[PDB]
């Protein structure tokens, strides 16, 4: 017997669920962030963040399709993880990286929290 | 069990 | 800076086959004589063009059952969606033609090209 | 600048 692995398969799928994303193309919920708004799938959000997990495990929370994040909530925090999410790559600037890390904490991201603090 | 990498694309490409 | 996750995908990934196996916001069955295998539809999208295909044809978007064409073998459809998940595919003798005509079948070239180096 | 992170990225979903 044999078995092949292919090594960029997962990250192949992952690029294609971010053209999906920017597509618009079965995603099933939208996050608002105060002011502004992200549509996403549901099962990435919940591949990659312990809160949206939880929520969407919860029988009477699964069918939401639309989340209010709390209003202290940064949104080009949140934007900068949900494109990690869909891409593996996260995107820190001096003048940002204490939001993503807020955002990252809220969202109960650990490991781009301990990231994040590599960079104060 | 032989086990072997493949390297390449696997599937096809979604476009923008 | 931009940090990149060297195993962020196939964490992903991962954790995209735990949903499946607890049948977590899975929206679709595909039907393979008679044999039912459930998925995400996004899924079978980012890895199929005969899905890609399905899941965006205005008169089939919709459908929670998919069946397929009645010659396709359940037992390839099956590796070839658990390759789909895995990112692993698992081939013998007594099958390698079933998978291969089951990737042509979902428009899975590369898979093919792989299985003509075991023939 | 580019840097890799070769650790786990995010929680592990319990089977
Ligand atoms: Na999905
Ligand atoms: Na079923």
């Amino acid at each position: 017997d044999s078995q092949i692995q292919f090594t960029r398969h997962a990250s192949d799928v992952l690029l294609n669920l971010n053209r999906l994303r920017s597509r618009d193309i079965l995603t099933d919920v939208v996050i608002v962030v105060s002011r502004e708004q992200f549509r996403a799938h549901k099962t990435v959000l919940m591949a990659c963040s312990g809160l949206f997990y939880s929520i969407f495990t919860d029988q009477l929370k699964r069918n939401l399709s639309v989340i209010n994040l709390d209003p202290e909530i940064n949104p080009e925090g949140f934007n900068i993880l949900l494109d990690f999410m869909y891409t593996s790559r996260l995107n820190l600037r001096e003048g940002n990286i204490m939001a993503v890390m807020a955002t990252a904490m809220y969202l109960q991201m650990e490991h781009v929290v301990d990231t994040c603090r590599k960079f104060i | 069990i032989t086990t072997i990498k493949e390297m390449g694309r696997s599937i096809h490409e979604i476009p923008r």
